[PDB]
C-alpha cells in the first residue's frame, strides 16, 4: 500500500498473507470468508505470462499477522492448503477478467480477537455500497511506492469508489462487469493506491445498515502505484459470489 | 454470521481510527 | 534473510 498508515492491531482480522514456502516470501494477501475458506486472486496462483502456476504444497496461508516479516508467536496461526479452485473463467490471457479464487484450508482454523472471517455481501448490500464516491478499506504488506521498500506492519488506506467511466478512460485495457477501480482523482489531492504484493487481499465497506464489514474487492491489477489520473482495479466479490457460492456448497 | 464483527472493535463497542470516513462517504 | 523462519511444526 501507498501513502497508507499501518493498521491497528485486529482492524483486519480477516487479512491473510499468501506465504510462499521457497524460497520463503510473500506472495499475495487474501481474505478468511470461514473457518476453513480464504479468497484470493486467480493471478496470485495462476498466471502463466510470468509462469506462474503455485499448486497446494508451495504454499501456507498466514492468519491473524500484523508484521510482515517476523512469527508472531502465540498470535498467528499457519495453515496448509487442502485444494486450490481457480474461476474457470478467469481471463489470464487478456485483462484478469474474473481475478478470484478460493482454498479450502487442511483443518478449520481458530478464531480469537486477531482471526475473523468477513462477510460477503449479498445482492442489496451491493448494490446500496457499491456506488462512485463511497469509500472502501484496502489493506496489505504490499510495496509502500513504485522504485520505504516494504513495511514493517500491516498497511491500510480507505479509497473512493471510482464511475465506471471515468474508470475505462484511464487506461486502454478493456474493464468488465466483474472488474471495478478505485482511489482518488488528480483533483481531489488525497492519495493512496494498492502496490505490488497487495494482489489478493480485500477492498472491505462497512456497512452503516447492520455495522458489519463487507468484503466487496478484490485487489486485482493496477497500472504503476498511486499514478496520478490511474486507479485500482478491483474484483468483484458480488458479481462473482454465485461461482463462489458454488464451491464451498459442493466442496 | 458473527461475520464482519472484529473482536477488538464492534465486539467492545470501539472504533477505528478511520473507520468514520468510510460512514461520512455513505451519503 | 528478510522473514523470519517457522516454527517446524508446520514447515
Ligand atoms: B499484485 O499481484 O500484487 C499486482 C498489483 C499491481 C498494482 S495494483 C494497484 N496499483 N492498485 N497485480 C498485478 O501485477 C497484475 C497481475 C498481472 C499483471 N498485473 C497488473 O497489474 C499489470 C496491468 C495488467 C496486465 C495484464 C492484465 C491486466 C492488467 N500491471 C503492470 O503491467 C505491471 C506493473
Amino acid at each position: 500500500i501507498v501513502e497508507g498508515s499501518d493498521a491497528e492491531i485486529g482492524m483486519s482480522p480477516w487479512q491473510v498473507m499468501l506465504f510462499r514456502k521457497s524460497p520463503q516470501e510473500l506472495l499475495c494477501g487474501a481474505s478468511l470468508i470461514s473457518d476453513r475458506w480464504v479468497l484470493t486472486a486467480a493471478h496470485c496462483l495462476l498466471y502463466p505470462p510470468w509462469d506462474k502456476n503455485f499448486t497446494e504444497n508451495d504454499l501456507l496461508v498466514r492468519i491473524g499477522k500484523h508484521s510482515r516479516t517476523r512469527y508472531e508467536r502465540n498470535i498467528e496461526k499457519i495453515s496448509m492448503l487442502e485444494k486450490i479452485y481457480i474461476h474457470p473463467r478467469y481471463n489470464w490471457r487478456e485483462n484478469l477478467d474474473r481475478d478470484i479464487a478460493l482454498m479450502k484450508l487442511k483443518k478449520p482454523v481458530a478464531f480469537s480477537d486477531y482471526i475473523h472471517p468477513v462477510c460477503l455481501p449479498d445482492r442489496e448490500t451491493a448494490a446500496s455500497l457499491l456506488q462512485a464516491g463511497y469509500k472502501g478499506r484496502v489493506t496489505g504488506w504490499g510495496n509502500l511506492k513504485e522504485t520505504k521498500g516494504q513495511p514493517s506492519v500491516l498497511q491500510v488506506v480507505n479509497l473512493p469508489i471510482v464511475e465506471r467511466p471515468v474508470c475505462k478512460d484511464s487506461t486502454r485495457i478493456r474493464i468488465t462487469d466483474n472488474m471495478f477501480c478505485a482511489g482518488y482523482k488528480p483533483d481531489e489531492g488525497k492519495r493512496g493506491d494498492a502496490c505490488e504484493g497487495d494482489s489478493g487481499g480485500p477492498f472491505v465497506m462497512k456497512s452503516p445498515f447492520n455495522n458489519r464489514w463487507y468484503q466487496m474487492g478484490i485487489v486485482s491489477w493496477g497500472e504503476g502505484c498511486d499514478r496520478d489520473g490511474k486507479y485500482g482495479f478491483y474484483t468483484h466479490v458480488f458479481r462473482l459470489k454465485k461461482w463462489i457460492q458454488k464451491v464451498i456448497d459442493q466442496f | 454470521a458473527d461475520c464482519g464483527l472484529r473482536p477488538l472493535f464492534e465486539k467492545k463497542s470501539l472504533e477505528d481510527k478511520t473507520e468514520r470516513e468510510l460512514l461520512e462517504s455513505y451519503i | 534473510g528478510d522473514f523470519e523462519e517457522i516454527p517446524e511444526e508446520y514447515l
